[PDB]
């Protein structure tokens, strides 16, 4: 629990960044990089 | 250009603008070269897809314009000779057969271009589309420059084309005071054309795009 309650709040600001465009398996790594730039591009249009 | 678009009978839309007919060189002074570009222009939400390098249209354009210089100059001598007509002799008829023999070679190399760079390469990239893919699909459509004999790999095939285009321009200069001076020119034309058929054949063993060329240049001959 103690580590979880830290991780549950140590990722709070990072979700916000992810909440804009809207090791680990690289099958999704490069996809996140483009899944955001599209949102950041529609914001200027 | 603003006088050209009026005679287009297709265009005069917001798309039709942004045709900056600019240049990229200052010519000093019979050849087959007249360097001149023609660049499209776009705005923000489309500029991010159509790359400012996909500059390669200007590469394939200066060739296609250079081709028109033949079918007009050659049309001139076909029209320049018409007013000469009473004057019927061996020197006359034997002269006009050269034009029909030189024109057909241009009207077949053009028919090739009008099949690869405008119709089959357009069949793809039209039934291919229907965000990252749009960049690569477009980078694969134009990469029109391969079937266009502009690639450095098949460059020797292109170098020989100038020898053909040059001799037709000289044929236009001599619009029968100097018949023999022209008879030697045509004989140089029949040699170079006969050399092209061998250099393309030798380059088959080493490109399915070039395969259709030999079927175009050769038909009931050797």
């Amino acid at each position: 629990p103690v580590l979880l309650s830290l991780l549950k709040t140590s990722c709070e600001p990072y979700t916000r960044f992810i909440h804009d465009w809207v090791v680990f398996l690289k099958h999704i790594a490069h996809d996140i990089y483009v899944c955001g730039k599209t949102i950041n591009l529609l914001k200027l249009c | 250009l603003s006088k050209a678009l009026q005679c287009s009978l297709h265009g005069d839309t917001p798309h039709a603008s942004n045709l900056s007919l600019a240049l990229k060189y200052l010519p000093e002074v019979p050849d087959v070269l007249s360097c001149l570009e023609l660049r499209y222009k776009v705005d923000w939400p489309l500029n991010i897809v159509i790359t400012e390098g996909c500059s390669k249209y200007s590469g394939v354009f200066s060739f296609l314009l250079q081709l028109k210089l033949m079918m007009w100059a050659l049309k001139d001598v076909c029209f320049h000779l018409k007013r000469t007509a009473m004057a019927g002799s061996v020197q006359f008829r034997q002269l006009q057969l050269f034009k029909h023999e030189m024109q057909h070679f241009v009207k077949v190399i053009q028919g090739y271009i009008a099949n690869q760079i405008l119709h089959v390469t357009w069949c793809e990239f039209r039934a291919r589309l229907a965000l990252e893919e749009i960049q690569r699909a477009h980078a694969e459509y134009l990469h029109a420059v391969f079937r266009g004999l502009l690639t450095e790999k098949a460059a020797p095939v292109m170098n020989v084309i100038h020898s053909i285009f040059s001799l037709v321009l000289k044929f236009r200069s001599q619009l029968h005071p100097n018949f023999a001076l022209m008879q030697q020119s045509y004989n140089t034309f029949k040699y170079y054309s006969h050399f092209l058929f061998k250099v393309v054949t030798k380059l088959v063993n080493r490109q399915p795009h070039l395969e259709d060329f030999l079927l175009r240049i050769n038909f009931n001959n050797y």
